[PDB]
RNA sequence: GGCCAGGUAGCUCAGUCGGUAUGAGCGUCCGCCUGAAAAGCGGAAGGUCGGCGGUUCGAUCCCGCCCCUGGCCACCA
């Protein structure tokens, strides 16, 4: 509910009154209310049609019906559920191409409607007694040489949601002469005689402005002329009776929104007041409603006669036989109204407008308007009574409150030098007081301008009306930036990484799948399943936000598996959703001041822990076939090789420990540590979760943590020995449980700082070494900086290492 | 002329690669990056946006929140919010990027997806004007859709700016396109991270990346962008 | 306006190349003494048309560098001669390659601009400097582990060191039998950018290595950089929702036809449908004749709009076999 | 804990890196590189200068 | 929000108003075949037919709400 259609004729009627002979290209109206600032949505043409399309009446039906059509010049044709004898039909001739190539021929044509004529919406088009002499040019009394424009109206635009704005919005893009359709110097206003009807009205409520005045004796059978069915079609509002067909128009026509009630189905005082709990209210579409305590409502001494602002009851509706009519003319609380047409789903044509607030200087004007326009079309008598309540006390100056502003504000926001006066020629135009006063102005807004507030309000006013082109386009100076920072940095260099070693990014969903920590088989206590919930997820069964990336890479690797690409490393950077406790929020801070550290600190602490992380899956072929061999499958070596490149990449060193932790296999996982702190885990996953997911055999994966991986910056400085190096190997057996990192650690320990290099090359069990034991062997090589080393220098050396490999980690030299 | 590449290459996600195109652009203009939680209170999501109490936005049609009811948290609907709380924690002025991750409420089609990137821009100085707005957004028009690109500004709505405007793109490789919003910041919003509006100026702009790549290259289906199939990432080369 | 593509490239390149095992050095523009005397280059060698400094540091290093594959080496040897015997090198610098004798300019008056014709003329005058990568492998290209005893370096792995930055350029190129010192004739690929020719790789001549020191085996690859196009590309993936079709195709060729123009010929005749194809088996046994070879492709069809039959498949696969059949005289295995 | 980098990671030169640093701190602060042959004229080395 | 049409194998889809979905194409596996492959030929595996329940010896097929799918009618002071 956003839209606003009228077609331009009576768009430019009413700019035709201030600017006689006005009249533009629709394409070029269109790139004017684009310019100013209201969006098109659809420049929708009528018809079109050629040939014999003509008006014709209804001579006698014999019925599925078929009927004798008077199609002028004393001609009679028959065609063959909505219409008697006498109703002006129109009619498709034979020779005729309606729109969309339709061509009509011999039944002697088709009887049209709205539909296939591309006019409206439905039955037969059924033209008012007088619309059109039978047998006239139907394109000339559809008048479908028209236009109607669909636009869509931002919500601080309230006032363009009439014809009577969008005028005032041409009139001052186009520099024109204005004539407001609600002022009171065309025919005088409506005689004041005395009151109209009793009302009351609780003020707590957020009624402005409550006006009615009745109408009386009008005719039950008069039909709304064809001029006014026509224009409401196009605004797409369909014709009803006269009572209502003015509520509609004048709505259109004027921006206020207007009801008519039958006058003698009221009993005793109206009343504005909030509804009660519980209460109901057959409105006017004979649908029931459920109210609430900040709903208001208009009541009698019997029954509510309408809700709000939002849609009349049935109890006061307008019949096929009412006589007196008692028209309201209203101003509802836009906030009020907006909570309760939601609430119920009522996007009514005159909700859309009470939440975007109207003007509330026009009630009476727009009453005035309505009460005389329906007597002239139904031959009634407008009564010269008026009940009029503007508040307690009663308010007679709708004006907002002045706005002080520099003159030449404008000037320095576009960065234009406006020709002298464009200011208050612009803010004058747009309907407000422009006073001056040195070189600042004081601008009082119009009533229908709400929206205006404050100076940054008027220079939108300013710039959009002398167009936005003229602002040219200056590059700022450029400030003295310190560019990324380090972990900015450090994220691309671990995406460089993973993609050169064959890993393919995916941007990760944070709606986890349903029940996957189950199908893990995590405990109830895992600080992974303490996830958070959104209200509102496009799928139900996953509300939950992600603890973890690995199950939407997961997803991920599903598809590209099931999909014939079985062969997949994939990897994602993204933040991860833990929360600490329950959903908490903190309250409403003002927001006419800036929040103190203590109130900033208080929504940080309130929201879920977010850091970032990166993991990675893989499953089939890590390395694929070709003419050097058959390639070599996925294996839990791969995971934590991936967990080096990110190392790597982070210019950090790695620990790797087994660690027993879902979804990983218990005897392939391992635990990653960047000094002592815990950053992640990688290995291959468990069975059973790849089984119960649907997963690929020996998949593996990945996931670490990069906020707690300390970002770092060593400044290396080695110095090159020019001697030779001496090369020599040592084989240690030690218990199968031993990692062969620490045998290393304990070799590097003891053979001190001749050791240059150190590489294991060889884990070798089997007969020769006994039950639940393993041989390493290392390739070692020794340089001294300042001289060149003996065989025995470096030997010294290995056999310290050796004693520190023994009360180690249990070592024993290889005999 | 046999195959030699043991190890075949990966390659970076086409959204990542352009954000990281993006940031540079600014980062050679002086600007900044800054981040954000995805996760954001309604305080910094809409209350310092300027967004009304009864705004259409906040419901939760609109709106990823977080269960139970009321509770004044939600997945952001921009990375605004990012923008408030630099405004809050740096120093003016401000030049300031933010590239993260959206969640709106649209469905997943050929042209909508709920969770999307867009880039925001934020500076705040002294005496800034629309016409570096404007200025600001041909660089970035430039740098991404090539020497012969142009900017163009109709004006529009948007509850954090005023005056606001809807930018729209010329590129010659295949007339103008829709690519995102812009104006001046409201002081309502200065107002609310402590700034004089009477001494500081400043505009902002937004802009997706699924969006921008989308017309750019001429990616049909954009479920291809977010659902990482292989063969979609693969043909956009490495990224080192 | 930041990094140029050029600049930009650049460090794509270093990074790929390091993240693939190559350690950058910062080679020396001045030649070794008698270096294309070692590669038995000829007199009229392009190389050999070098420019000479008048006062050098070494009075027998006096020429400018026209290739970056002497400095190299000469780091090459530097590590091996050391200890470090499995290395990986690649510079990325300026060479110097005059068109002429060494033609000066008098002197422009500093009182005032120089026009435009005379900004060109000192341009001219100057040796042409082109930026090139280039690279050198010896030893084990894969170190030992306990996963085996590691991998030699092998002509290959500087074929592959050509694809690396090829993709770190986002080009594409195809390498070509081609004799060029100081490579090996029959381990040398002349590498294409398009028709262009941007450098060569592979492995060294054996002569060029007994001559100079080298370890045997020892591979090189040197590319002019700005020969290769800066390359702006915008893919347009469209994923197909449809499930693919797998076939291996096997075909007999010549022992010259490259196995290249092979796949170039099955994939001009598959069409559209040709989602893949990689080889994977090269056979040489008895049942093949002499001086000819099989070749076994893994083939992988896909339709863009519907779910195909292995007729469809094998018609495409029929049609790719015809295609090679007159392309590269291919036979159906039989 | 086994060994699991069966390619070795090289290494970028430190003057390149240190280099590529200098440019990207400059660079954040709107300046841009320039290049240059190495083997200049006289005219501008010494007597332009 | 009152009526429909639909969710079915790894992918894309047919099809049944009760005991066998003798499911299709492609994907997966075995054999003959090849040095190893693929095609061809001959064999197989795999779905709890959208979820939770209600009737029957027996339910994808038969009544009750939901997950989320594109469409009509109705409502439109
Ligand atoms: C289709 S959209 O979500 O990308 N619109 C972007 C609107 N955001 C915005 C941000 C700063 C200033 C003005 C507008
Ligand atoms: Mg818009
Ligand atoms: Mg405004
Ligand atoms: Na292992």
């Amino acid at each position: 509910s956003n839209a606003m259609r009228l077609p331009y004729s009576w768009l430019r009627e009413v700019v035709a009154v201030g600017a006689s002979g006005w009249d533009v290209t629709p394409g070029e109206l269109e790139q004017t209310l684009l310019r100013i600032g209201h969006e098109v949505e659809e420049v929708i043409p009528l018809g079109p049609v050629d040939g014999p399309v003509t008006v014709g009446r209804v001579a006698d039906i014999e019925e599925i019906r078929a009927c004798a059509v008077d199609i002028g010049d004393r001609q009679y044709r028959e065609i063959i559920t909505n219409f008697a004898v006498g109703d002006l039909v129109v009619v498709a001739l034979p020779g005729a191409t309606l729109p969309g190539g339709f061509t009509i021929s011999a039944s002697d044509g088709m009887i049209c409607s709205a539909a296939e004529l591309n006019l409206g919406a439905s039955g037969i088009l059924v033209l008012p007694p007088g619309a059109a002499e039978p047998g006239a040019d139907g394109a000339g009394v559809l008048g479908l040489d028209d236009v109607v424009f669909h636009l869509a109206i931002t919500p601080d635009r309230g006032y363009c949601m009439s014809v009577r704005g969008l005028a005032r919005e041409l009139a001052c893009a186009y520099d024109l002469d204005f004539v407001d359709p609600a002022s009171n110097s065309r025919v005088p206003p409506l005689p004041i005689e005395g009151p109209a009807w009793p009302l009351t009205v609780q003020p707590e409520t957020g009624v402005r402005r409550f006006a009615l005045r009745p109408v009386i004796g009008i005719d039950p059978a008069a039909v709304s002329p064809w001029w006014l069915q026509r224009r409401l079609l196009l605004c797409g509002i369909r014709a009803t009776c006269p009572a209502v067909d003015v509520t509609n128009y004048v709505m259109l026509e004027l921006g206020h929104p207007m009801h008519a009630h039958d006058r003698n189905r009221i009993s005793g005082t109206l009343g504005v007041r909030f509804a009660r709990s519980g209460e109901t209210a057959v409105t006017l579409d004979g649908i029931e409603r459920k109210l609430d305590t900040a709903d208001v409502l208009i009541v009698d001494d019997a029954a509510t006669a309408a809700i709000g602002g939002v849609m009349g009851a049935a109890s006061t509706e307008v019949r096929a036989d009412s006589t007196d009519v008692l028209l309201e003319a209203a101003i509802w609380d836009p906030a009020a109204v907006s909570r309760t047409q939601r609430r119920l789903h009522l996007p009514s044509e005159a909700a859309r407008r009470y939440e975007r607030t109207v003007d509330p200087a026009i009630s009476v004007a727009a009453l005035d308007r309505c009460a005389r326009l329906l007597a002239d079309i139904a031959g009634g008598e407008v009564s010269p009574t008026l009940t009029d309540w503007r508040g307690d006390p009663p308010c007679d100056d709708w004006s907002p409150p002045p706005i002080r502003m520099g003159v030449d504000v404008p000037d320095r926001i576009a960065g234009v030098a406006y020709p002298q006066g464009t200011t208050a020629r612009r803010l004058a135009q747009i309907g407000a007081v422009v006073t001056h006063d040195g070189d600042t102005l004081t601008v009082t807004p119009p009533s229908w301008r709400p929206d205006l507030r404050q100076p940054a309000d008027l220079v939108e006013e300013v710039l959009r009306l002398e167009g936005l082109e003229v602002i040219p386009s200056v590059l700022p100076p450029a400030p003295a930036g310190r560019g990324l920072t380090a972990g900015q940095q450090r994220r691309r260099t671990i995406g460089r990484s993973l993609a050169l070693s064959g890993y393919v990014e995916i941007l990760p969903t944070p709606f986890l799948p349903a029940g996957v920590f189950d199908l893990w088989g995590l405990e109830a206590d895992d600080s992974r399943r303490m996830t958070t919930r959104v209200l509102n997820p496009l799928e139900a069964d996953r509300p939950q936000l992600a603890t973890t990336l690995l199950p939407a890479l997961l997803e991920a690797l599903v598809r590209n598996v099931s999909r014939g690409l079985v062969d997949v490393a994939l990897f994602a950077i993204a933040q991860v959703v833990q929360p600490t406790e329950q959903t908490r929020g903190v309250g409403l801070i003002p927001v006419d001041r800036r929040p103190t550290d203590d109130e900033i600190a208080m929504l940080d602490a309130s929201l879920p822990r977010q850091p970032q992380h990166v993991a990675a899956v893989l499953a089939g072929l890590r390395e694929p076939r070709g003419p050097w061999g058959p390639g070599r499958p996925v294996e839990a070596a791969d995971a934590f090789e991936a967990v080096r490149i990110i190392a790597r990449a982070s210019r950090v060193d790695v620990t790797l420990r087994p660690a027993q932790y879902l979804p990983w296999h218990p005897g392939r996982c391992a635990q990653v540590f960047v000094g002592e702190s815990s950053v992640g885990h990688a290995g291959q996953l468990h069975p059973a979760v790849i089984e119960r997911s649907g997963l690929p055999k020996g998949t593996c994966a990945v996931e670490l943590n990069l906020d707690a991986i300390p970002c770092s910056a060593p400044l290396p400085a080695p110095r090159v020995s020019p001697y030779p190096a001496v090369f020599q190997d040592v084989s240690l057996v030690v218990a199968a449980d031993i990692p062969a990192q620490a045998v290393a650690d304990a070799v590097r320990a003891g053979a001190g700082d001749l050791l240059e290099d150190i590489a294991l090359f060889d884990v070798f069990t089997g007969p020769q070494i006994g039950e639940h034991r393993k041989s390493l062997t290392f390739a070692l090589r020794f340089r001294a900086p300042d001289r060149t080393l003996t065989e025995d220098d470096a030997s010294a050396a290995r056999d310290a290492a050796v004693q520190s490999a023994a009360e180690r980690v249990g070592a024993v030299l290889r005999g | 002329t046999l195959p030699s590449t043991r190890v075949p290459a990966g390659a970076r996600h086409p959204i990542i690669m352009l954000a990281e195109h993006v940031a540079d652009t600014f980062i050679a203009m002086g600007w900044e990056l800054a981040e954000g939680p995805e996760v954001e209170t309604e305080q910094f999501n809409f209350d310092a946006l300027n967004f009304p109490a009864d705004h259409p936005a906040r419901g939760e049609q609109d709106t990823f929140y977080i269960a139970p009811e009321d509770s004044r948290q939600l997945l952001r609907t921009h990375t605004s919010p990012v923008q408030i709380r630099t405004l809050l924690a740096r120093e003016l002025p401000v030049y300031i990027i933010s590239i993260g991750r959206t969640f709106r409420t649209d469905e997943l089609d050929a042209t909508h997806t709920p969770i999307f990137h867009q880039v925001e821009g934020l500076a705040v100085d002294r005496g800034l004007s629309m016409a570096h707005l404007r200025g600001t957004l041909d660089a970035f028009a430039r740098a991404e859709f090539g020497p012969s690109a142009r900017t163009r500004i109709r004006p529009h709505f948007f509850p954090f700016t005023e005056p606001s405007a809807e930018v729209d793109v010329w590129f010659a490789n295949k007339a103008w396109v829709e690519w995102g919003g812009c104006g001046m910041v409201h002081p309502n919003v200065l107002r609310a991270t402590g700034i004089d509006p009477d001494l500081y100026s400043g505009f902002a702009f937004g802009m997706g990346l699924e969006r921008t790549l989308q017309f750019r290259n001429g990616i049909p289906d954009m479920r291809d962008m977010v659902e990482g199939d292989v063969r979609f990432s693969l043909p956009f080369g490495v990224g080192a």
